């Protein structure tokens, strides 16, 4: 699909007439995870609510 | 990549010094021109794929020894790739005459024609026979007006003209 | 290049194993056929002309517009004939070729890599060479494996073809 | 004078001592130099009796005119001018002048300056006569032996550069010097200002990897910038060459013939890849480190 | 890739006509010897990693210059990749006489084994000579009938030695 | 260059040891029918050019696109040129199967006969079929013997056969 | 062709002002060193044919599959060769040290020896290793003194050991 | 590029041999002239400026018609002064070059290959930088073995430019 | 590489001509060579052994001198006696290839190229050789055409090794 000299891509993200193909994969997976977030303890809350 | 703004660009970043006024000039009547460009692209971009097929016409008129086993073209394989030769070929001159210069053919065919031809064993005076038929087509195509209000062109003549014949003088 | 010795050398290859008991009897399959496929090829090569001939013929009676209308695909005159003739005869002989190679390989890399893409370009049909294959399979008139081992090989041809 | 794969590099065919013509010679050795010197003038291009020029013949073959005045005299010919002097280009001129008269490649930038400026100042005929009067013309043949290539014996007073410049100047022996592959370009020009040398490939059949062509945008230096630190690999790295990549097609494969840079530790594993793609390798030399 | 079938195939296409009467009589030849062809690559199949060993051992026994230290052949990890380079070899050999032509060898060695064994600065001379006594052992292994039913092996025998005799002259 | 006693003299200095004894009982073999190789090389050096002029013209009849104008076989001189090519190629075979090896007919045109046809435009596919045809007319004037004191020669005719083909790969 | 002077009239020149006096102190060094240059000058090339000989000799008690028949050294005339290429690596390196710019050496080694070396098949890494060893006995003769008014020599040491390791990973 | 050095080792090169005691006699020569080369390049060096303006001074009163009439060669205006005082300029730096070199290469390689035909082609007159060389080489004052070394390039350059 | 058949080659390509009837007279004469020759190198190939261990002794005791002195070309200790034993042996081999090619080729090539390039460098003396080859060409003791054939390919390395 890319070969010696070709950048690599998303194949086939959005078929063709469609309205929302796909959720591109930069966005969709992140460098942490769902579990490094633990580690640091990043969700201390504002406390918006309430 | 490079385009006659651009050239005239890269060669006042070289000298390093402003844009002379008569080349400023030659820029307006290039932006004058720009829709006799529009014009010329347009008409044969129009009929592209059927002045390939009247191109390998005449190649496979002149030459049976191609369709002929055991020639380079014989196979329905290689045939499609002949057309697709064919057609990249007019499709770089239609970027080069939109462009206006040939810098885009240039970089982007002669680095490789000659040395797939000769690596692979393709007759490269074939291919320099049909691009300059191909050529005259295109000429022959753009020149005359059907419909369309009248003008000169001689200078886009001369520019597709010169064209085909880096293309002729690529492939060899 | 299909070939069950090149296609067992190319699996072999890719697992970078020596020479496995399954590629002896791939050895023993190819052997089976050709002790027939060698026969049929030479009373192919023998019923040729006939068979191209009978092809022509037929499919100028399959379609009469075909001679009819001046064109640039079509037999109008008789180069166009010609042209025809010399496609069917190209066809017939890339069967005979995919018979004695034991696979569809002559038949893939010599007319089923670009043949539609041609067909699109030159505004040809298919079917006029569908039909073709089909009155040569009604035409050769061979009996055995070997008989339905060439009319495998043609209906491939057909399906690929359409 | 090569003896190992000699096969590989095509001259072994330019094994033999070369041809001395005798103080009273027959006519029948006067027409063996005369095939000779049209042989080897002409680069293997055979000839026709319509341009076989008989009348500066018969003057050779009766023993008043010198076999390197014969030399001259095809040189001087008009038939030598349209068929390398007219076609080619100037410097590519001065580069097969080197080869037919000389018998080896230009070594620097330095003779290509000296015959330009003489063609500018005095014209063709002068030049070639300044290819024929020299001491290096001299001392190799003096009179009597026909031009031959001296390249393959280091001869006392050859550069390294002419050896491997001569196998881009001359393929094989069956060859044809006015029908090559690069046909009108000439391959030692762009290779003198920079003062490189491209790697030796042998002739085909023998070599099958003889298709492959440095681009002419694309130098591809030798040696890749630093035993490859950018590759990132520990061992030394091999330049490899492939000649076709056809299996792959058009919209995979822009250009046939390319140049690789691998370690030697992932070289098989490339190499594997390329018979993959039905590539066939041209050549393969060590690189750095 | 390439079979003697498809040998035939590409004659007959680069001529482009059928095929004779008479080369078909060979194939009839060729398949009635198939199992023949089966017969010898089973056999030398069977044998093929103790005759890389035993090549090894009379090249060691000969040379010992490659076991000495400095030698090409010294390390424990140049060791390996020498019996590597050997077995596959083998195996190729292995690749060419079950196929029948020597395209697979030689497509697949003949363009870089010389290439590699200048480049690395591998002596070609012990692997031409060990990949000799390798076809020598295989001729032995193969032609040497052991509670199988018996035959004539002359076409095999010279078949198989011209195979060996390709990749001395590769490696050289 | 090479010959079949140099090629021993050659194998036995690469392995740098006598000569074994069955390969000059081979040699004996190879001198008890050197009048053999007189017989052939003198009946078809005997008949050689018309052997050409026989080649040429199955070649003319088969391909007439090649006399047909804008044919690369067309023009009087290449006609000269063409008759040259093939009975150049008949006399390196006559050379090779005078000396025994192949390799004098390697060394001096499997190097750029491929080369100066794909460089020139020359189709290889004629001149394949045109050697091979002039091989099967070489092997007719050789084998049947007129007034010739009867003899086997099946190992004469694997060898010019096997130049044949040599010179009909290389071409291609 | 360049010489150190040349060299700073080359820079000088490609900056295109006069020299600086800094450099020119560097030249009055310079000179004020010449007949060290000569000292050893003179003193290699009293030893030079024996230096080959004993790089030589330690390449062949090293490696001795070049002694060994199918060596690239075995041969006579292959030995006499291996002796003119050393020979006149070390008169280059006699020629750089009596200039003091390494592009006498470069520009008439630098270009074919490694060409060379891989076009024919030569194991760059013995010649590697030779003048290495080579450079060695070069420096043990030029530093000891043998009835040689005494001075310092590190500078010379250095330039020699420099030369020598670019004529090393000249031919690598 | 006449370096004696370097003129040394052509001459090996092309004879073939090793370092021969001629060459060590050929750079004992060279020491010899460098010896005073060096310091005769130094004070040229300090005296340049006043040199080229004393030598461009002198040639337009030597001539006074190159000042006088409109011409592209001669200096009417300020620009054609600039370049004849960049000529000389340049004269005097080759000069420093040539003596610096120990030989005449530098003056050789970068004036006198084409110096007569550009002359001809932009109708200049080698006499005039003739005259400039015998103003420099009477205003430079030096004594020795080194001025003698310097005014014998001088004069080389007014032979070969004349 | 001097063999009469591949000389005949080179003749002819020379020519330029087809073959003649001289080269089926060399093939004549080649095959009249080798039909004694033949056996001349099986007998050397059965008696080299012992041809070279008398060559090696008799020129041991012929100059005591080598044994004597501790010296590099010389075999004062064991290495040196291995080495010239080595080398008696390549010349009796190179004599028994010579026999078996008709020619003086693999002589030539092997040996005649630079021996006494070799021989200068290394200080060794051909005339070691010399002794060696009138030692082998006393003790083979054969009679007939192939016994002086092979000893004219002997004198003939002598004379060109002196
Ligand atoms: C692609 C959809 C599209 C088209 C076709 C387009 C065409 C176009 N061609 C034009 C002018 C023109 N185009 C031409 C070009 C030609 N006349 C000739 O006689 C030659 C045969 C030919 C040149 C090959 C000339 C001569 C003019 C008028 C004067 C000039 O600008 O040179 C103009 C300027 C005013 C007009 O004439 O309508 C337009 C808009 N614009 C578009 O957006
Ligand atoms: C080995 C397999 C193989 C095949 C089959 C093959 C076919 C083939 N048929 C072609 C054209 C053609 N094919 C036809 C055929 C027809 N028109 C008719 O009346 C008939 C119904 C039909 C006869 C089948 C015609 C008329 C042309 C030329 C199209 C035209 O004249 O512009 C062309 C374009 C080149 C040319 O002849 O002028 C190819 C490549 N090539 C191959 O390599
Ligand atoms: C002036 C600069 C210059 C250099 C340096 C030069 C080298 C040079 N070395 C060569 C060969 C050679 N060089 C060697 C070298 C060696 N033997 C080995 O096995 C070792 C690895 C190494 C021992 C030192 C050998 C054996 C040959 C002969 C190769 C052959 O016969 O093909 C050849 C091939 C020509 C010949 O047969 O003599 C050239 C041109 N040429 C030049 O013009
Ligand atoms: C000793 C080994 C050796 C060989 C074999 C050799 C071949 C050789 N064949 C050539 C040409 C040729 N060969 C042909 C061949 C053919 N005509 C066709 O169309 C057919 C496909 C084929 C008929 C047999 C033709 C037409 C030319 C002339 C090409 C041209 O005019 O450019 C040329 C170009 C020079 C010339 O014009 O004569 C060479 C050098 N040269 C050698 O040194
Ligand atoms: C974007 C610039 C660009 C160009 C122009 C390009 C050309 C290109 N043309 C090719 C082949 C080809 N080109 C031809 C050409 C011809 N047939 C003949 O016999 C005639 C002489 C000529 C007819 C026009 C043929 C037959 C092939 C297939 C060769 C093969 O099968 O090996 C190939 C080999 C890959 C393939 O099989 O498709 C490339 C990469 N590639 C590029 O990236
Ligand atoms: C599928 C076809 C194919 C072949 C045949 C092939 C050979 C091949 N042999 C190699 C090495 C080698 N080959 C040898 C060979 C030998 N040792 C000696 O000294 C003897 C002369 C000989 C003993 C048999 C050695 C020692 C190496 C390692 C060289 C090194 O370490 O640089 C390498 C270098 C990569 C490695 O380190 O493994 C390749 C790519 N590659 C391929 O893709
Ligand atoms: C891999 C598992 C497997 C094996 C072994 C196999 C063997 C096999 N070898 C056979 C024949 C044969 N195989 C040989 C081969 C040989 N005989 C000799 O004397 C030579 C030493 C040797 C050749 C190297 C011969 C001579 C025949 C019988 C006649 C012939 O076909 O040539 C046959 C035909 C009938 C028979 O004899 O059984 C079979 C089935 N089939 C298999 O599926
Ligand atoms: C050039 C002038 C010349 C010729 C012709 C020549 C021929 C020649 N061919 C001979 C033998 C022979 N030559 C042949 C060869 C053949 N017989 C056949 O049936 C095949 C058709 C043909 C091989 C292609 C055979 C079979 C023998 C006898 C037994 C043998 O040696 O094989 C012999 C040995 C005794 C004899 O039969 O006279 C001579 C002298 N010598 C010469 O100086
Ligand atoms: C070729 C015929 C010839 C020779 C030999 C020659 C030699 C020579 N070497 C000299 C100085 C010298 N040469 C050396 C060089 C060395 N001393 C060492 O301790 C090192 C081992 C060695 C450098 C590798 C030194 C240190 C001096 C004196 C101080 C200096 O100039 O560095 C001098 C200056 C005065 C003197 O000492 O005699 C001469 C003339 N001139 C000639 O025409
Ligand atoms: C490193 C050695 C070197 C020298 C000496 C050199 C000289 C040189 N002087 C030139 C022109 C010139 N030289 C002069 C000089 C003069 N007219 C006068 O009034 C004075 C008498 C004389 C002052 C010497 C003039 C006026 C031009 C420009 C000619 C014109 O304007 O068309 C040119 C033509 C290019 C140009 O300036 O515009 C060169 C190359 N180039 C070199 O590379
Ligand atoms: C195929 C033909 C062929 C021959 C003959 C040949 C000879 C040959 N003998 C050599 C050395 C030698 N040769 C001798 C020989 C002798 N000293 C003695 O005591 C004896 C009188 C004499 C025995 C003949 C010695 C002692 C050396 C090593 C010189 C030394 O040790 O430095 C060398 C230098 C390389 C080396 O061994 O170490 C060669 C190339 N090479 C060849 O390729």
């Amino acid at each position: 699909n890319f070969g010696y000299d070709t950048v690599p891509y998303q194949r086939r993200r959005s078929l063709a007439s469609r309205e929302q193909g796909e959720i591109p994969f930069n966005i969709k997976s992140p460098r942490y995870d769902a579990y490094y977030r633990s580690q640091l303890g990043f969700p201390q809350v504002v406390w918006q609510n309430a | 990549m490079f385009d006659i703004f651009t050239r005239v660009v890269s060669q006042a970043d070289a000298r390093g010094e402003f844009i002379s006024s008569d080349k400023l000039e030659a820029l307006k009547k290039v932006v004058a021109e720009g829709t006799k460009r529009s014009d010329a692209v347009s008409r044969m971009t129009n009929n592209a794929s059927s002045i390939v097929t009247n191109a390998a016409r005449q190649l496979f008129a002149d030459q049976p020894q191609l369709i002929a086993p055991g020639g380079n073209a014989y196979t329905n394989r290689r045939m499609a790739a002949c057309l697709r030769d064919m057609e990249i070929i007019l499709r770089y001159v239609t970027y080069a005459t939109f462009t206006g210069d040939a810098s885009v053919l240039n970089d982007r065919c002669l680095n490789g024609l000659r040395e797939t031809y000769v690596a692979l064993g393709v007759p490269g005076a074939s291919v320099a026979a049909g691009v300059r038929a191909m050529g005259k087509a295109a000429v022959a195509i753009v020149m005359d007006p059907a419909g369309v209000t009248s003008g000169d062109c001689s200078s886009l003549q001369q520019e597709i003209e010169l064209y085909f014949e880096t293309a002729a003088k690529a492939v060899e | 290049m299909k070939t069950p010795l090149t296609e067992a050398v190319a699996l072999a290859d890719s697992q970078g194993r020596f020479l496995s008991n399954t590629e002896l009897q791939y050895l023993y399959g190819r052997l089976r056929q050709g002790a027939f496929a060698l026969e049929a090829a030479q009373t192919l090569t023998a019923k040729a002309d006939t068979l191209v001939n009978g092809a022509a013929q037929a499919v100028y009676s399959k379609f009469p517009y075909t001679t009819s209308t001046p064109g640039n695909n079509f037999a109008a005159d008789q180069r166009g004939k010609d042209k025809c003739a010399r496609d069917i005869g190209y066809y017939l002989r890339m069967v005979t070729y995919c018979l004695v190679a034991g696979g569809t390989g002559p038949m893939d890399e010599y007319l089923i890599a670009g043949v539609d893409e041609i067909n699109r370009t030159f505004d040809l049909s298919p079917s006029w060479y569908v039909e073709a294959l089909k009155h040569i399979k009604a035409n050769h008139g061979l009996t055995g494996d070997a008989a339905t081992e060439t009319n495998n090989y043609i209906d491939y041809a057909i399906n690929a073809l359409s | 004078p090569v003896t190992v794969a000699a096969s590989r590099l095509g001259t072994a065919a330019f094994d033999q001592s070369p041809v001395e013509l005798r103080a009273n010679y027959s006519r029948d050795d006067a027409q063996t130099v005369i095939r000779a010197v049209y042989r080897q003038v002409l680069g293997n291009d055979y000839v026709m009796s319509s341009e076989r020029l008989t009348a500066a013949e018969s003057l050779f073959t009766n023993g008043f005119i010198s076999v390197r005045d014969f030399v001259r005299a095809v040189a001087q010919s008009e038939l030598y001018k349209e068929k390398f002097l007219y076609n080619n280009f100037q410097t590519r001129v001065i580069e097969l002048n080197f080869k037919h008269l000389l018998g080896r490649a230009p070594y620097d930038e330095a003779e290509v300056i000296e015959h330009l400026d003489r063609y500018q100042n005095e014209g063709f005929e002068a030049d070639i006569n300044s290819y024929i009067d020299s001491a290096e013309y001299t001392e190799n043949f003096g009179d009597n032996i026909v031009p031959y290539i001296r390249s393959y014996v280091v001869q006392t007073g050859h550069r390294t550069v002419g050896f491997t410049r001569m196998f881009s100047l001359q393929r094989g022996y069956a060859n044809s010097d006015r029908a090559q592959i690069a046909g009108n370009a000439s391959r030692l020009a762009q290779e003198l200002a920079r003062n490189t040398t491209s790697a030796v490939v042998g002739p085909s059949g023998v070599n099958e990897g003889w298709a492959f062509r440095s681009a002419a945008d694309d130098y591809h230096p030798g040696q890749s910038l630093g035993g490859s630190t950018g590759l990132s690999a520990d061992d030394q790295v091999v330049r490899v060459e492939v000649a076709a990549l056809s299996t792959p097609r058009y919209p995979r494969i822009r250009r046939s013939s390319r140049v690789f840079f691998v370690p030697v530790s992932r070289l098989s594993q490339k190499l594997q890849e390329i018979q993959r793609m039905g590539g066939r390798v041209a050549s393969i030399s060590p690189a750095g480190q």
